[PDB]
């Protein structure tokens, strides 16, 4: 027993007393585990025994203890964990693993980067942001081994600890694996009674958006334990909160005698997968009951399909039907997985083609900025292996492995392809399978696999003559294969027609856009840039809290709520409308920009389903079918 | 001659220009005045009206196009001129010389196109 350890335990007990959010979070975890255990006993998931602790509240309570965790975490984190474990055991008397801590809040000088991590931050709690590059295989580490002596019929056990388990270094006592007891009888290892804890080691290097553009990047190893494994994948942007520790002796023993120095790594306490632009982490955000009530209130209005669409990009004049299409693509439709293995698309693909300076790249950048999982690519910039997948070799195992391209990483997301017309032929053959069958089939040397690539694709292209010509046929203007055009659900030809009143309207809209101030900025002060990192849980300017037009953070809340909550089903009253309109479209005499196939019918079904998602309606109504048809006739005629 | 002109003050040194452009970019980001918007809109519709009637008479598309990106180009030139004198707001005199420079750069290039001329 140590007096200062007990004093710090009592101080953290007072801290947990004055803030009850940690108390009823512990209640929530315990009642979830107990209810799952009772359901398993009568008729599942087990939450980890760890609690997020806010450093700001701790600084408000005790500045000395907060500075102790930040500066000397090895002396302050274990007393806090013991206090949390004692509190949990005191409130689990009526209904065994020790409770761990996790940290959120401002870190100040300890919010660092793998370049900025130096030896002055050793034995300190650091928050390090970066990109995950190498992710080791999750390996079980033996904690306690259980053995059986058949001659005595007795079960024995041995506990094992290493330097990474504990923040405070103790005497290394290597207890070997017992195969004979103290009487000499042979021991049989009891697999299944021994305990194993998952262990992982990830490599976090500095973000390419924040690394210097010339030189090599810096990386650090992070050790993760049983509940923190498999929270990241290579390519994720991450924030790791943990203790920066040094291990071993840096050649200062006789046996070691080399200048690796002291091996340095981060004992991970908290892993936040951050969402960045064009990455594999989807932006997910908390829906407060006020926002849910607001979403349900706007769901009841009749003009909502014209409010959400016009509030997409108010900085672009016109292109209203493209806004409708982008909104319906963000809604995403409903896919059908059948009992006989057949798959039907839900995702909606948009192709835009036409003259330059028609806000195509701007719309693609907006879709990149507003979607949860949008990934931006370019025709000649990416290749066939760039979009789908490629093959590499693992250093440890020595066997071939896969690197996921843009299409696999944007699964359940949006792929924004800029300058679609300049893609290579093998890339087109690759995207043919992805854009309909929703899969990437890899048949390379030795490995055969399929990867899920369920993606909405929005693409911008140019005509082969540079400007679209009215009198020429659309087949010569597009110059893309008919199967690829049939892949796209909506094809919008945008032409920069010159009219005096239209030109005046564009000019005034552009100038009113060009006379904007952010709040809290001066007349001559230049606007600053902060890189948008969002935590992934689980022409009027004054659009604020649903007045006339919807702000973008609420619009993505609406999109999130509609994608997670409502899954509409077809009704006959919409089906007759869709069937009649598809029959009219197949046999109409009017020349259309896009060919009419059986994919037009499923386009109609997906568009009606997306519009039903807009209204938050569990059934597809007739007005949904009418508006889904009328959006398609604008694209075709 | 350049040293004498630098001593007089009608030319400034290259390092002084470098640090002055650094200070201007980190300090001033001007705006268009509301009275300068009407002139920009009027001239941006007159040029495109001229191109429209020229394309209608010639029945052939012009080889050098004039678009909304050119309007924002003129805006950017005006705001650069206003950033020269560290002016938080751009007056009419910046707009006028931005127009004259746009005439000397893109409009004479378009007049070199026979489709863009014919007037
Ligand atoms: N309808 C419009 N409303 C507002 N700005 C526009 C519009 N059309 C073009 N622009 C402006 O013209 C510039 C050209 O970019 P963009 O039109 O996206 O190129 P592209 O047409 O090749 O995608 C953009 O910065 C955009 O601000
Ligand atoms: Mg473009």
């Amino acid at each position: 027993p140590d007096a200062v350890f007990g004093d710090r335990v009592r101080r953290f007990q007072e801290f947990l007393d004055t803030f009850t959010s940690y108390r009823d979070s512990v209640r929530s975890i315990q009642v979830y585990n107990s209810n799952n255990a009772a359901n398993y006993n009568d008729d599942l998931n087990i939450l980890p025994h760890r609690i997020i602790i806010s450093l700001d509240d701790l600084r408000e309570f005790d500045r000395s203890f907060w500075s102790g965790i930040l500066v000397e975490p090895a002396y302050f984190i274990p007393p806090a964990e013991k206090a949390l474990t004692d509190l949990a055991d005191s409130m689990d008397d009526v209904p065994r693993h020790p409770w761990k801590l996790s940290f959120k809040g401002s870190f100040g000088a300890h919010a660092l980067s793998p370049r900025t991590l130096t030896a002055q931050h050793l034995n300190k709690l650091v928050s390090v942001e970066g990109i995950v590059t190498k992710t080791s295989l999750v390996r079980p580490k033996l904690i306690r081994s259980v053995h059986y002596a058949a001659k005595t019929g007795r079960f024995h056990y041995r506990d094992y600890t290493d330097a990474t388990t504990t923040l405070t270094t103790r005497i290394p006592t290597p207890a070997i694996y017992p195969t004979e007891d103290t009487e000499g009888n042979k021991l049989t290892t009891e697999y299944g009674y021994s305990t194993f804890i998952d262990h992982q080691r990830i490599t976090v290097q500095e973000m390419p958006e924040m690394a210097p553009a010339g030189q090599l990047p810096r990386s650090i190893d992070v050790i993760l334990d049983d509940d923190l494994v498999d929270k990241t994948k290579p390519g994720d942007r991450v924030n790791v909160v943990g203790v920066f520790k040094s291990l071993g002796a840096g050649g200062m023993n006789q046996s070691n005698s080399t200048l690796i120095g002291f091996k340095t790594l981060i004992l991970g306490n908290t892993v936040y997968p951050l969402h960045a632009r064009s990455t594999g982490v989807a932006a997910r955000q908390m829906l407060t009951d006020f926002d849910i009530r607001n979403i349900n209130k706007l769901s009841k209005k009749k003009d909502i399909f014209d409010i959400l669409s016009q509030s997409l990009a108010p900085s672009i004049y016109g292109h209203d039907h493209i806004k409708k299409a982008i909104l319906l693509m963000l809604m995403g439709g409903v896919e059908k997985n059948l009992e006989n293995g057949s798959h039907l698309r839900g995702d909606i693909n948009i192709l835009m083609v036409g003259d330059p300076s028609t806000a195509k790249s701007q719309l693609l950048r907006f879709v990149l900025n507003t979607a949860s999982l949008a990934i931006a690519t370019t025709g000649r910039g990416s290749s066939g292996v760039g979009l789908t997948a490629a093959v590499t070799t693992d250093r440890e195992t020595g066997e071939r492995r896969l690197e996921a391209g843009a299409m696999v990483l944007a699964d359940r997301g949006v792929v924004c392809i800029d300058e679609f017309d300049k893609m290579t032929d093998v890339d087109r053959v690759a995207i043919h399978e992805v854009m309909e069958q929703q899969t990437v089939t890899i048949a390379k040397a030795g490995i055969h696999t399929t990867l899920n690539a369920r993606c909405s694709v929005i693409a911008a292209a140019n005509p082969v003559f540079g400007q679209y010509d009215v009198n020429r046929d659309p087949h010569q203007n597009i110059a893309l294969p008919d199967s690829l055009l049939s892949r796209f659900d909506l094809l919008f030809v945008v032409t920069d027609d010159i009219n005096e009143i239209r030109d005046r309207s564009i000019s005034e809209h552009v100038l009113r856009t060009h006379r904007y101030l952010p709040p809290g900025y001066l007349e001559g002060e230049p606007v600053r840039e902060r890189l948008n990192l969002s935590l992934a849980v689980g022409g009027n300017y004054n659009g604020t809290e649903i007045p006339k037009l919807v702000t973008i953070p609420f619009l993505r809340k609406y999109v999130q709520y509609a994608k997670e909550r409502v899954i509409p089903q077809l009704t006959q009253e919409a089906i007759n409308v869709i069937v009649k309109n598809y029959t009219d479209l197949r046999n109409d005499d009017n020349t259309k920009k896009s060919p009419i196939t059986a994919r037009t019918l499923e386009t109609l079904i997906r568009l009606a389903t997306a519009h039903a998602k807009v209204r938050l309606s569990k059934t597809v109504n007739k007005v949904d079918a009418k508006v889904a048809a009328n959006l398609l006739r604008f694209a075709l005629l | 001659m350049q040293n004498q002109q630098e001593e007089n003050g009608s030319e400034i040194s290259i390092e002084k220009m470098k640090r002055y452009i650094t200070y201007c970019r980190l300090k001033c980001a001007p705006r268009l005045s509301p009275q300068a918007a009407e002139k920009l809109s009027s001239n941006f519709v007159t040029i495109r009206k001229q191109l429209l009637i020229n394309e209608l008479e010639s029945t052939e598309r012009s080889s050098i196009p004039i678009t909304i990106r050119q309007l924002e180009a003129i805006i950017r030139i005006t705001e650069s001129l206003a950033k020269l004198e560290l002016s938080p707001i751009a007056q009419e005199r910046h707009v006028d010389e931005a127009i004259r420079l746009f005439q000397a750069s893109t409009m004479d290039a378009a007049s070199q196109d026979p489709i863009g001329g014919l007037n």
